[PDB]
DNA sequence: TACTTGGCCCTCCTCAT
DNA sequence: CAAGTAG
RNA sequence: UUUGAGGAGG
């Protein structure tokens, strides 16, 4: 169906396993020869640089959360709060 | 409403469902001498408008069956006198959050 | 004839190309998997029209590998020959067992029987050809035919035609 | 491959393929029913030569363009014009595109996008179904019957007089060359 | 088979714990929506003690020479004995925190005041405490607006359901009610500046905190539930090791099988 | 060594949901097999190389998937069909919800 | 996995479509004919005859051939074969169903026995729920045993409507052994049931009907649960086991088929020669029988259809059945690769979420890197180190699908690694790995440590994380699970790491503390009583690896 | 008030042992044990004939005897049990794959 | 009446046909 | 060893 | 190699 950025539901924050894949993801991606969006600041390591760029929130990625009734929201990484 | 006393004859009982629309219910004299909603154990329950009912649906994306259920014949849902689609609201006490909403539609 | 059917692709993007000027590499290779392709569900896929204002649409990421994959939403330009259609193309071979025309980037074929009585086939001729009372059918000689059949097939759809009705043959 | 907007529910028992014929009986794919990625219904897209001629080159070109937007940071005359603006534009191995520049460029009858646009209003008076507000857009028809016959899913559908006007001022139109 | 019979139940993105038909099996997790993990034994001092002692530590009459703030505690509290206005405020806090009273001693008839609540609230203060060097001489500088305020501007960002509208918006004030119960208790005009002598500064605070250390003690949508209290039932029950009636291992076979004979079929009557 | 149902239920718990696939995919099984896009079976005749791909009896040669799934799943259903049973694998949903 | 490029496209299963096999389905879709009951041998000659498996079917012999399929043993699926019957047979598994389905419907016409008409119908029609329509339906005309051609409608019990006809009394029925047998009510008349017979009735039973009862006109028509094609699963299935290669092997279906087949055989040779009538039916019900226990063996008729050597015989249903068996023993729980497992022992100089692997184990386990600008360099040097000093690897992947062994390759100590490639290394210190204790009961009888490569071959773990596993050092031996992908390991490390865990959800509150010799020791030295000095005091204070320098 | 039984009972279980389930736990199965309508068992008698995938309630012990009634009657599996993925080697809607994550090519251009 | 399926997890040996 | 379920 | 039984380990 699709839900309006307006009208939205769902938790402001971030999910533990959306914090924990996005990172799991995006490493994948940054060790697989993806573009980096962040200076590493000499880091080395994937999910190192995951890590950074979740913490300047510069991921591109958009964690589509569906409803029990199939319909979902669409949120960015960057909206999404970052507590933990 | 009727009530027997000691049991009605199955040749009677067998004439209840033959003039709609109204309706009628058969309830025993020792079945009523307690009202069981006073039971410490049962919370209240409560009818739900055709609206308040096609509310809740809408209001939680529900489809009528991921409902949880009422006995037609469920003791309270005959103190109440529901009907095979008639939504109920149970208002309980809870040790997590004083008060706790649930639903029970009725089959 | 032709048409300008409303299609969709799905494109499985790398990792590595998750640059700036994404877009960019996906259209591209939409191009290069679509235009000059055949199906017999779609007949000649020819031209992507309005380049510009492809859809996108979010693309996902796969679930072992970064691997993101989108469903490109496109427009296109296609042709697809049908029976009982007619058109008009420019012979190309011709054979003691008749002559192929090419109606646009298909062809089809014309058998020596399935063509005019009158119209003998000549085989001492260079080039090679056919013959009758009034015309002269060789190599470039425009010819209307009638499809008389299709036969979907790899990349590339052919048909045979026939030139035996009324209103046909050269012009 | 390549979806075509319209998820039939293939249960099964896919045995039904009718035939292919101008009894405007064209694949399922070509109802004269179709669907707009926006969602809406929108009639089959007729694409008679010449006038598929423009659309091509109009996009085409207009590619040429928007392919440079990003670079910074007469009958044997067009056969050439166009030549090159494949090798440039296309995939260039697309030899389909070639061959369908010539004949769509040889055997067009039309010009003017605006010669092409007459064509099309005036064709588009009939209720005719697409296929042959094309055919007739792209085959020479001096009588009617030459129509109604190279067209068979015409017959009943409109006079002979009133096809053979239309048919004059086909001819009428007809760029010359 | 617990577990086998729950796998498919998580929290689902609405705050509902449901399955693999999507059947509501739980509208907010636990009745609470709250993370098992982030839950501690607090005691909900506005339930035990006698009718006496619940006003010698809660009312707070602005318009009495013995029962109004000694001007020792609050800036301005001479300046405010008497003021009318206040009292309105102050009386409307008190025959809430009563309100409170009767409630829980409706849901706890036991006078149990200890039980698993979210965001540890004692602590919290204690930390605000030696955090902002509060000596216990000098006066605080709270309005009583500020306060009792305040503290209902707290309870309105403790979101557990977010919804826009009534029935959603009004489970809200459900799964929360248990907790600001324990939220009013603490933080009464009285506590507040009489036992732990807060400064605007450690109330602005340990307010921020408990809303924020709330909003983390909410459940996670994706939690698979099911399993998860499954295990959690299953697990203890091998750690079984063993006045007269049927009990233990082989009572919660009975149960779960939902056994017509029970070996002890009993019933106790008051 | 056998990663037991209970090890599966609690990465399940976990919410391990990569993890889990990964130990029971990659890690041991993990087959690709093709589908006919008509009857949900592994009737197809992949070959791999001249691209052709046909399943007669439904005959295509155009709508055909490819899955992946444990090797002792695809014996599962084989063993079912041998048992005159059709387990159908279809790619997308048409029963919604 | 399986390797070789598919230009097909790649999806997920969505639904799982059940149906039945339309005998016309199972020709269609098989490519062997399968007439022979033997194996192979030309006449001796070893290859395989257009017979049993592979008159087209899979293939053995490390052989391309696979009616041209070609990809060889692996990556071919095997391609199922039928097997006409002679006479259709019962569905060892449905024989129950077809019979309340019998008692549903009379024969003769074949329809329903109870219409809009009855009312007590009516209420059961409403229910949509298949399992429960078909258990109520059934309930209602098991009883009625006459095919009723006129009763009375909606309005007066006077005035009799018609509808279908032909009152054929219904009779009652039973099940004996694999038949079903029924009276015809004086005295009655017991006659049997032909398979022949019930099928021709169910071809008849209604479109509405099949469905009004649980059925479905697509995917499963009641006439489909008696068998006439039979499906010959392909060899991958029903493999061998060559002992080299004069001897045999076969496995215990493909004898089923081999003696279904049999039994097949003489069947029709009887039909199309001196058949005695009713001496048929005698080798008829070996058909019936095979063709049953090939699906199923454990039924209450007794004889289990004992395979020379009294061994009772695998037949399918067994191969399914719970634990053990493939859905639980085999796909609900597998054997998996990049495990390890020994004898855990405590060790307090283990930071609580690590764990001690024996350099034996880290130069066996292996980690899939992905050749980066990042890494090239010390990748290169665990490479140029082959698998044998510790920190190192044993596999080097190029883009070209292609494995290079690290231990022989006569390029082992060369080898320029290739930005992309995968250098398979040997598993380093802080490689997060999923520990763990069998009985796993709890989130926590599995959580993610640091890998520590230590000498000795124990896993080491630390005190305070033992409670949670609940285990001892009495001969107790452990698990370890070695992650794959970067997002694999992150999902450890961010949800299974054990400094996670530290709060337990199932009782709300910490589940690790501190046991043993560290707790008994830390109340002495906590005891008012208790002093130290100087000396010690300094060197106490040298072990907390925080500590502050500052005495 | 039966749900109201068969919790205080089930509590009283492992409060005899003097062991401590956060009620949610016990809450849950209470309740899953009774929504249906009333008692529904723990037992292949109950919950596994409820309307779950035939997959899923395959995966314990009616195996074989439950598929062949789901052709029989050509049941749908949604492949929404954890179970029905875990069969079939795809990442189950758990946590981790609870939801879905996507490149947005548009905030892929305000990095850089 | 009678009988049917359910039966910790994992691991490791050795033996015999 | 048992209890329930179903014919 | 598969299988089937017995002994043992926490
Ligand atoms: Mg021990
Ligand atoms: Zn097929
Ligand atoms: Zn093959
Ligand atoms: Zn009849």
């Amino acid at each position: 169906k699709a839900i309006p950025k307006d009208q939205r539901a769902t938790t402001p924050y971030m999910t533990k396993y959306e914090r924990a894949r996005i990172l799991g993801t995006r490493a994948l991606q940054i060790s697989m020869n993806a573009p980096v969006f962040v200076d590493l600041e000499g880091e080395t390591d994937p999910l190192r640089i995951a890590m950074k760029e979740l913490a300047e929130k510069k991921i591109p990625l958009v964690i589509r959360r569906y409803l029990p009734d199939g319909s979902f929201e669409d949120w960015s990484v960057e909206e999404l709060i970052v507590d933990l | 409403i009727f009530v027997y006393q000691n049991n009605i004859t199955p040749s009677a009982m067998k004439l209840v469902p033959s003039i709609p629309p109204a309706t009628i219910e058969t309830f025993n004299e020792a079945a009523l001498v307690v009202n069981i909603t006073h039971h410490e154990l049962v919370p209240k329950h409560i009818r739900l408008s055709s609206d308040e009912k096609r509310e809740l649906l809408k209001r939680y994306r529900l489809k009528e069956s991921q409902l949880p259920r009422i006995q037609r014949a469920d003791p309270v849902a005959l103190y109440l006198g529901l009907k095979r689609g008639e939504v109920v609201k149970i208002i309980r006490k809870s040790e997590t959050s004083g008060r706790y909403a649930s639903y029970r539609i009725c089959m | 004839m032709f048409f300008i059917k409303d299609l969709s692709l799905n494109i499985t993007l790398h990792p590595s190309f998750f640059g700036p000027r994404m877009k960019q590499y996906l259209k591209t290779k939409l191009l290069e998997e679509v235009e000059g392709s055949c199906t017999g569900k779609f007949g000649y896929i020819l031209c992507v029209l309005d380049y510009d204002n492809i859809d996108i649409q979010r693309g996902r990421i796969l679930p072992t590998d970064g691997s993101a994959e989108f469903n490109v939403k496109y427009r296109a330009v296609v042709f697809k020959p049908f029976k009982g259609e007619v058109v008009d193309g420019t012979v190309v071979s011709c054979s003691q067992h008749g002559f192929e025309v090419q109606v646009g980037p298909m062809k089809v074929f014309v058998t020596k029987h399935l063509m005019p009585q009158d119209l003998t086939f000549n085989a001492g001729s260079n080039p090679p050809s056919y013959q009758s009372s009034e015309d002269v059918i060789t190599i470039k000689s425009r010819i209307r035919v009638k499809i008389e059949g299709c036969i979907s097939q790899v990349s590339s759809i052919h048909a045979i035609g026939s030139i035996k009705e009324d209103y046909l043959g050269a012009i | 491959s390549t979806s075509t907007f319209q998820t039939r529910r293939r249960r099964l028992k896919k045995v039904e393929e009718e035939e292919n014929a101008a009894t405007l009986q064209l694949g399922q794919e070509f109802q004269l029913k179709q669907i707009n990625h926006q969602g809406e219904e929108e009639e089959l897209i007729a694409l008679n030569l010449s006038e598929a001629r423009l659309v091509i080159k109009e996009a085409l070109v207009e590619r040429r363009r928007a392919f440079k937007r990003s670079q910074k940071k007469t009958r044997e005359k067009e056969l050439e014009s166009i030549d090159v603006l494949l090798e440039q534009t296309t995939g260039g191995n697309n030899k389909d595109l070639k061959n369908t520049m010539q004949y769509l460029t040889n055997f067009s009858r039309f010009r003017d996008q605006e010669t092409v646009g007459a064509v099309i209003q005036l064709l588009k008076s009939t209720g005719l179904h697409p296929f042959e507000v094309a055919q007739l857009g792209s085959l020479a028809c001096d009588t009617a019957d030459e129509a109604k016959t190279l067209i068979p899913s015409l017959n009943n559908k409109i006079s002979d007089d009133e096809l053979e006007r239309i048919l004059k001022e086909l001819s009428n139109l007809e760029t010359l060359y | 088979r617990l577990v086998k019979a729950l796998e498919d139940i998580m929290v689902h993105y609405d705050n509902t714990t449901r399955n693999s038909l999507g059947n509501v099996i739980q509208f907010i997790y636990g009745e609470d929506g709250m993370d098992a993990a982030h839950i501690e034994k607090q005691s909900l001092d506005t339930i035990g003690g006698s009718d006496a002692a619940f006003e010698k530590r809660y009312r707070v009459d602005l318009l009495n020479t013995d029962h109004t703030l000694d001007p020792s505690l609050l800036e301005s509290g001479s300046e405010i004995l008497g003021d009318l206005k206040l009292q309105v405020l102050l009386d409307e806090e008190y025959k809430q925190l009563v309100k409170d009273r009767k409630f829980l001693r409706e849901v706890f008839v036991d006078g149990e005041a200890n039980w698993p609540l979210p965001v540890n609230i004692r602590r919290i203060i204690q930390n605000a405490q030696q955090t902002f060097h509060i000596d216990h001489t000098k006066p605080s500088d709270l309005t009583i607006k500020d306060i009792v305020l305040g503290v209902k501007d707290l309870q309105e960002n403790l979101l557990v359901l977010r919804g826009k509208n009534e029935i959603i918006q009004n489970a809200q004030r459900d799964a929360v009610t248990l907790f600001c119960c324990l939220l009013r208790s603490r933080l009464a005009t009285r506590r507040v500046l009489q036992e732990y002598r807060l400064t605007k500064q450690a109330f602005d605070w340990v307010l921020s905190n408990i809303e924020a250390q709330f909003l983390r003690s909410v459940v996670h949508p994706g939690e698979m539930v099911g399993v998860l209290a499954a295990q959690s039932i299953g697990e203890p029950a091998t750690q079984m090791t063993l006045k007269k009636v049927t009990s233990g291992v082989p009572r919660l076979k009975e149960i779960l099988n939902v056994a017509k004979n029970m070996k002890t079929p009993s019933l106790t009557v008051y | 060594l056998r990663f037991g149902e209970m090890e599966r239920d609690c990465m399940i718990a976990h919410g391990a949901a990569s993890f889990l696939k990964e130990r029971l995919m990659e890690a041991s099984d993990a087959f690709r097999v093709h589908i006919c896009g008509i009857c949900g079976l592994m009737t197809v005749i992949a070959k791999l190389n001249h691209n052709q791909f046909e399943c007669k009896g439904c005959d295509n040669k155009i709508d055909i998937y490819q899955i992946h799934i444990p090797y002792a799943a695809k014996l599962l259903f084989q063993e079912l069909m041998a048992m005159n049973i059709t387990p159908r694998l279809y790619t997308d949903r048409s029963r919604d919800f | 996995v399986g390797q070789q490029y598919s230009s097909a496209p790649l999806r997920t299963v969505k639904e799982v479509q059940f149906g039945l096999f339309s005998p016309e389905e199972v020709r269609a879709i098989s490519v062997a004919k399968i007439r022979f009951p033997e194996t192979m041998d030309e006449t001796q000659t070893r290859a395989k005859i257009g017979g049993l498996n592979d008159p087209r079917l899979g293939s053995i012999d490390r052989n391309l051939k696979c009616q041209t399929c070609q990809e060889g043993m692996n990556e071919c699926p095997g391609h199922f074969g039928h097997i006409d019957l002679a006479k259709p047979v019962f569905h060892v598994g449905f024989i129950a169903k077809i019979k309340k389905v019998c008692e549903c419907v009379c024969m003769h016409c074949g329809k329903l026995l109870l219409d809009e008409h009855n009312e007590l119908m009516r209420q059961a029609l409403a229910i949509k729920d298949s399992k429960k329509r078909f258990a109520a339906i059934w309930t209602l005309c098991k009883t009625k045993m006459v095919c009723e051609t006129d009763v009375p409608s909606e309005d007066d019990p006077t005035q009799l409507v018609s509808r279908g006809g032909c009152g054929n009394t219904q009779p009652t029925i039973r099940k004996d052994g694999l038949k079903l047998v029924g009276s015809w009510k004086d005295e009655p008349e017991l006659r049997v049931l032909s398979t022949e017979e019930i099928l021709n009735i169910f071809k008849h039973i209604s479109v509405k009907d099949f469905t009004s009862l649980g059925f479905n006109e697509v995917f499963s028509r009641p006439e489909w649960m008696i068998l006439t094609c039979l499906p010959v699963p392909p060899p991958p299935v029903r493999p061998s086991i060559s002992f080299n290669e004069s001897q045999r092997g076969e496995d215990d279906l493909t004898f089923k088929l081999a003696d279904i087949l049999k039994a097949n055989i003489s069947l029709e040779t009887l039909e199309h020669n001196g058949a005695p009538h009713h001496a048929i039916e005698e080798a008829e019900s070996l058909l019936q029988f095979h063709v049953a226990t090939y699906m199923d063996n454990d039924i209450a008729g007794q004889p289990q259809a004992l395979q020379k050597s009294g061994r009772p015989v695998k037949s399918i249903r067994a191969r399914l059945k719970g634990k053990e068996g493939r859905i639980r023993g085999n796909l609900m729980g597998k054997r998996v690769d990049f495990s390890a497992r020994t004898v855990i022992s405590g060790d307090p100089n283990l930071e609580l979420d690590q764990v001690g692997v024996p350099k034996s184990i880290a130069k066996t386990l292996t980690y899939p890197e992905v050749v980066t600008p990042y890494n090239i360099d010390r990748l290169t040097q665990l490479v140029r180190n082959g698998p044998n000093e510790h920190p190192g690897a044993k596999y080097v992947i190029r883009d070209s699908g292609d494995r290079i062994d690290l231990r022989y390759s006569k390029r082992a100590g060369d080898i320029q690694l290739q930005y992309g490639w995968k250098v398979e290394r040997h598993i380093m210190d802080n490689d997060p790995v999923l520990f763990n204790r069998q009985p796993s009961l709890h989130k926590m009888s599995m959580m993610a440590h640091r890998v520590k490569v230590i000498p000795y071959s124990t896993f080491r773990l630390n005190l305070s994380v033992t409670s949670p596993y609940n285990a001892d050092f009495d001969g107790d031996e452990m698990n370890l699970h070695v992650p794959q992908s970067e997002e694999t390991r992150a999902e450890l490390s961010q949800l299974c790491a054990v400094p996670l865990q530290i709060v337990s959800p199932q009782s709300n509150k910490p589940c690790m503390g501190i046991v043993q010799d560290t707790l008994c020791g830390i109340r002495k030295l906590t005891l008012r009583d208790t002093f130290i000095e100087l000396d010690q005091v300094l060197n106490m204070l040298y072990w907390v690896p925080d500590w502050d320098g500052v005495i | 008030a039966g749900r109201a039984a068969l919790y205080k009972e089930v509590y009283n279980v492992i409060a005899s042992d003097g062991s401590y389930v956060n009620y949610r736990h016990m809450a849950l199965l209470v309740d899953v044990m009774t929504t249906q309508g009333g008692l529904t068992s723990v037992t292949r008698h109950g919950f596994n004939r409820s309307n779950t995938g035939a997959l899923m309630r395959c995966s314990f012990e009616e195996t074989v005897e439950i598929l062949f009634e789901a052709g029989a009657s050509a049941e749908l599996d949604d492949c929404r049990g954890v179970s029905e993925n875990v069969i079939l080697g795809q990442m189950a809607p758990i946590g981790t794959g609870a939801f879905d994550v996507m490149i947005d090519e548009e905030s892929l251009v305000k990095y850089m």
